[PDB]
């Protein structure tokens, strides 16, 4: 009873209660062709809908997780944002800065002198 | 005796 | 490539200090996001950093934990006025951390001005824990009571309070209902019982109530009737004329407390009233009988009722016989502390020996933390303990006579403690005593790779002993030493080790003023503090040993609040 259109221009039909799980959709609704969603792909909109259907009633890969969080944030779906953010946090826990920047493909931008000072402060003062 | 031995908080006798 | 608000939200699920620290180091972006959302700060040495530095780095802190004086302060080895003042931290937080909710302090000097400033600065203040603190009075407590409308926890664990008047407790207003935990067990002054009874009645979320000795046993049932939801109870006085009505009133009240898991207090306990507590014992997980002066058989009767016990603190009145019964009945025991009833008499007053500890090590499969005070020990006992409990994580053994050998063989206890460090691979804390040579420190250095805290007294032969520990103990964080023949050589040879540790305390050892000056020169990021009440150290030869030296790494540099008997060895 609500039609959502992905960035791919494909139409998804969902129950009103399912679409209103998104605060973003909720207020585009509180304004019919279909709710266009330029920042959410068909693949990920599908996953978001699965989630919202089930909760109205994460064994995915890294690249899909990163896109799912961005959608949950864009669509303002609080419970989904929590689950995905918890999953990413659990990738952080127990790990060294290097194992982290490895998992997340981040490059260290600290000058050796900067990182030394921060590490000394962390360990000496805050641990 | 020795000061602070045994290592307890008890008042002395 | 997450938006800032998304990373802030990932980080909200990461609350361990070590995880937060590791996050702050992945990249510059994370450094800044992490610091703006860190909720709690744990500062294990108040002089390792300045308040201004903490507040600038972490602007949104809601919970601060600070520790001041080192552990040996507990045994009168740190003179009064050494330091540990929290006022500069409160003064600094008062203008910046408007939303602060929790302050937990340990071994700090806390004044009424500090307490008055907390009350007036922090509107959402919820938790104050003062553990082994000193410097304040009931007047400061009255300011907290009067003003802190959202207070949930007021815990004065083992603090030394100036007991001006019990009237402070009357300052909690009638509109105040938020109390969850109240621990006033260290207060000498009697509070208004009517005020206390009205307070307990109007605080429905009260879960922990630990009284002082001045609440007499005959008034206890009245309070318990008002708080049947209690999970932890510290009794007041536990003595009264022996009467059926008093006993039955106490029995009924205690049996109405279904959620009690922790019991303590028992000052001046009379065996006649201890059975009142039995109905509670089936579910108890912590029992603190440290202040009860009752005899072995009375303790056994109680402990027989406690199959779920996980933590027991008891006096050596338990005896070897009582510990054999404990080993039989408390299969979930994780921690045992046996304190001395007459620590200052040399001849034993109780039949508590090494066998008690052997009994528990054999019978209690989850036993991983022991503090045990006795008058005799053997290597055979220590070896059997080590072999029985390879899961031991904290082992603290105090033989009351300094340098007592194995009483059966007259040998040092080196091999006994060597078995402990060899067999207990996850041992994080050790204190040892008895006759000990450098060889025990060789074992410690070889085997104790997870040991974080070591306490040593009247032990070893030469600097080799301290050198083995500093050289070999990979995980070492705190080392505290008294009355040992350790000095300049081991300290200087291992100077870089000290930057990996919270602190090193050495008192009545052989460390010369000359070595302290050199160590201070060499290691400008250490504060090397000579603490000596004989006046200026250079009024004596450079070779003269100092009374005490306390060494700790710091990013703040020398202290601004040293007394006249403390000197820092920097320039
Ligand atoms: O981690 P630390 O800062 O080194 O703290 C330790 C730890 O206490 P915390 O729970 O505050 O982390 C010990 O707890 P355990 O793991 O040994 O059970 C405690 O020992 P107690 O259990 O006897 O309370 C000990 O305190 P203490 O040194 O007074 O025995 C205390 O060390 P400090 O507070 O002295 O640094
Ligand atoms: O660990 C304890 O508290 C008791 C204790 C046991 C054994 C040796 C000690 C040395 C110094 C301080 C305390 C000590």
């Amino acid at each position: 009873k609500i039609v959502l259109k992905s960035s791919d221009g494909e139409s998804f039909e969902v129950e009103e209660a399912v679409a209103l799980e998104s605060q973003t959709i909720a207020h585009m609704v509180e304004d019919d062709n279909g709710v266009p969603l330029p920042n959410v792909t068909s693949k990920i909109l599908a996953k978001v809908i699965e989630y919202c259907k089930r909760h109205v009633e994460m064994k995915i890969d890294q690249a899909t997780l990163f896109e799912l969080i961005l959608a949950a944030n864009y669509l303002n779906i609080k419970n989904l944002l929590d689950l995905t953010c918890q999953t990413v946090a659990d990738m952080i826990k127990g790990k060294t800065p290097e194992e982290i920047r490895t998992t997340f493909n981040i490059k260290n931008d600290f000058t050796p002198e900067e990182e030394e000072e921060v590490r000394r402060e962390n360990q000496w003062a805050f641990e | 005796q020795v000061v602070g031995w045994p290592p307890v908080r008890n008042y002395r006798k | 490539s997450f938006p800032e608000e998304v990373l802030e939200h990932v980080f909200s699920f990461i609350q361990l200090d070590k995880d937060r620290n590791s996050v702050s180091l992945v990249c510059k972006s994370w450094y800044e996001i992490e610091r703006w959302c860190r909720r709690k700060v744990f500062i294990g040495n108040c002089y390792a950093v300045s308040p201004a530095t903490v507040i600038r780095r972490f602007p949104k802190v809601r919970s601060v934990e600070l520790k001041g004086k080192p552990h040996f302060a507990d045994f009168n080895l740190v003179p009064d006025g050494w330091g540990g003042y929290v006022y500069p931290w409160i003064e600094a937080m008062s203008s910046s951390y408007t939303w602060l909710e929790e302050i937990r302090l340990k071994r700090m000097v806390v004044t009424d001005d500090c307490l008055e400033l907390i009350a007036k600065s922090f509107k959402n203040f919820k938790v104050l824990v003062l553990s082994s603190c000193e410097g304040f009075s009931t007047d400061g407590l009255a300011a907290i009571a009067a003003t802190c409308r959202n207070l949930k926890e007021l815990d004065l664990r083992e603090s030394d309070v100036d007991d001006v008047s019990g009237h402070w407790l009357s300052h909690f207003p009638d509109t105040y209902t938020s109390l969850v935990s109240l621990n006033i067990s260290c207060l000498a002054s009697e509070v208004s019982f009517s005020a206390l009874e009205r307070l307990v009645t109007r605080c429905p979320n009260l879960k922990s109530l630990k009284l002082n000795r001045a609440v007499p046993l005959e008034k206890l049932a009245t309070l318990l009737q008002r708080a049947p939801q209690l999970e932890e109870l510290g009794t007041g006085g536990y003595t009264a004329e022996v009467r059926p009505d008093v006993y039955s009133g106490l029995s009924v009240a205690l049996s109405g407390c279904k959620e009690l898991r922790c019991l303590s207090g028992f000052w001046d306990a009379v065996p006649a009233y201890l059975p009142a507590v039995y109905s509670v014992c089936s579910r108890l997980t912590t029992l603190n009988l440290s202040y009860a002066t009752v005899q072995s058989y009375d303790l056994v009767k109680l402990l027989c009722q406690c199959p779920k016990l996980q933590r027991l603190w008891v006096l050596d009145y338990i005896e070897d016989a009582g510990l054999e019964v404990l080993a039989s009945t408390c299969k979930d025991l994780r921690e045992l502390r046996v304190f001395p009833s007459e620590p200052f008499v040399m001849e034993p007053n109780v039949a508590l020996t090494e066998q008690g500890l052997v009994s528990v090590s054999m019978g209690c499969p989850k036993l991983e933390s022991v503090l045990y005070f006795c008058r005799q020990m053997t290597n055979a006992a220590l070896i059997t303990i080590a072999r029985n409990r390879p899961n031991m994580t904290r082992f603290r053994l105090c033989i009351i006579e300094p340098k007592a050998p194995d009483y059966l063989t007259l040998e040092p206890l080196d091999i006994g403690f060597g078995a402990i460090v060899e067999h207990c691979k996850d041992l994080r804390r050790l204190s040892l005593s008895g006759l000990l040579t450098d060889k025990v420190f060789e074992y410690i250095g070889t085997y104790a790779k997870k040991m974080e805290m070591l306490s040593v007294a009247f032990a070893g032969d030469s600097d080799l002993g301290m050198h083995h520990v500093l050289s070999g103990c990979d995980s070492l964080r705190k080392l505290e030493i008294r009355d040992c023949p350790f000095g300049d050589k081991a300290l200087l040879a291992n100077a870089s080790k000290l930057e990996t540790m919270r602190s090193l305390w050495m008192s009545s050892c052989s460390v010369s003023f000359g070595a302290c000056k050199l160590l201070g020169q060499k290691m400008p990021k250490l504060n090397v503090e000579v603490i000596d009440e004989r006046g200026a150290p250079d009024s004596r030869p450079e070779s003269c040993p100092v009374e005490r030296v306390f060494i700790y790494r710091t990013v703040a540099g020398p202290r601004f609040d040293m007394p006249g008997f403390v000197w820092n060895m920097d320039q």
